């Protein structure tokens, strides 16, 4: 599934330099 | 030791290496000057830890809050291949060597990348459906563009033997989102089991001296094979036969007793199966020089692999081929013509002697090894370097 995937994505989003 | 082995494929000049430096931190080198720039002939060896935080990539719980430590769960090997289309025996060679896939794509290039396309293909043909997909050079891709390269992808993968295979957005660089992806290889991902009594066979990859420049004489070493199992644990102390043999034009096959069994960082009594392992024997180093014990099947002695030249091949193909853009019409195999066969670990030339409905008969113009029926990936020569066509089994 691609929304599983959708929030570990967001947390990236989120923790970037 | 080694539980099962996982293999990396994605695009040239994406980070398969960097990805494996951020899951392990063992290095595959880039080396004989060419590859220190560029890109790697051999496979590139990691070792990464599986210990869960449960009340992880080092044993103590310090980090994740909780004091209770890190609880043992698998130790993982990378099987790490060259991802050009010029190189591709290596690739295939790792793939009937393998037990589990991971992808890995660009944010910013295309999802219809020609190199990635052929190595899922390769994989769905070998048996290699869990595939773990990553998301790679997205620290470089808008909140946008990177949804609609997922989204693209997914609308790709739906035709394909993957039907919902995890993806996974990390930076191999920045060391970020891994977790998921450690999570996955216990979840999505669990080991395909590898008993005692099925029949010991090593299948070779890579070839190994350990004769340092400098030493004397009056202190050696032997020959050191780079090979993995998928059936039977090899134990210390016993003989054995290397079954393509060695060239006069006739092969003999050699014969080596174990000086070792080594795995992980520290030499073991024993080698269970699902892992790539170094073995030492007391074969020659000369014969380990440099890439000579590539793609040969391993035996205990009292054992009968057959050396085949003429080949029995059930072939089934494509309607249009692989390693291209412009994915070219499969026009029908042409008769007395080198297409390059690759039979678990063997990349052999081949000359087609007849063409029937679904079944083909070759002339190997190097000998190969078939004990069971043996899977095989087919490739051909039609713009210069190699292209994927289709992939057969021995029927015998």
């Amino acid at each position: 599934v691609g929304l599983p995937y959708s929030e570990l994505l967001s947390r990236f989003f989120n923790i970037l330099r | 030791q080694a539980t099962i082995n996982i293999g990396t494929i994605g695009h040239v000049a994406h980070g398969k290496s960097t990805v494996v430096r951020a899951i392990s931190g063992v290095q595959t080198v880039r080396f004989k000057d060419e590859l220190e720039r560029n890109i790697t002939i051999k496979l590139g060896y990691a070792n990464a830890k599986i210990y869960k935080c449960q009340e992880e990539i080092s044993p103590k719980c310090q980090r994740p809050g909780c004091p209770g430590r890190y609880k043992l769960v698998r130790h993982v090997s990378f099987v790490d291949c060259p991802g050009h289309d010029i190189l591709m025996s290596t690739m295939l060679s790792g793939a009937a060597v393998m037990d589990a896939a991971l992808l890995l794509i660009a944010g910013n290039e295309s999802c219809p990348q020609p190199q990635t396309s052929e190595h899922l293909a390769a994989i769905e043909i070998m048996k290699l459906k869990h595939v773990i997909i990553l998301q790679n050079k997205v620290d470089l891709m808008r909140e946008e563009s990177a949804l609609e390269h997922q989204k693209s992808i997914l609308k790709f993968i739906r035709g394909t033997i993957a039907d919902g295979a995890p993806i996974v957005p990390i930076s191999a660089q920045l060391k970020y989102n891994i977790d998921a992806v450690n999570e996955f290889i216990v979840k999505t991902i669990p080991v395909p089991p590898r008993d005692f009594m099925i029949s010991p066979r090593l299948i070779v990859i890579r070839s190994f001296d350990v004769n340092k420049p400098g030493a004397e004489i009056e202190d050696l070493k032997g020959g050191v094979a780079g090979g993995s199992i998928l059936n039977g644990v090899f134990k210390l102390g016993d003989e054995i036969e290397i079954r393509p043999g060695i060239v006069t034009i006739q092969c003999k096959p050699i014969f080596s007793n174990i000086v070792s069994l080594f795995a992980e960082q520290n030499d073991l009594k024993f080698a269970v199966p699902g892992g790539l392992i170094g073995v030492g024997t007391k074969v020659d180093p000369t014969l380990c020089r440099a890439d000579r014990l590539v793609g040969q099947v391993v035996g205990a002695k009292g054992h009968l692999p057959n050396i085949y030249t003429d080949i029995e091949i059930n072939y089934f193909l494509l309607r249009r081929l692989l390693g291209v853009k412009k994915q070219a019409k499969v026009r029908k195999l042409e008769p007395n013509e080198v297409l390059m066969v690759n039979i678990g670990s063997t990349a052999t030339g081949a000359r087609v002697v007849a063409v029937k409905a679904d079944m083909a008969r070759l002339q190997l113009t190097s000998p190969a090894c078939t004990e069971i029926n043996e899977k095989i990936a087919l490739s051909r020569r039609i713009e210069k370097h190699w292209r994927l066509i289709g992939w057969a089994t021995i029927k015998k």
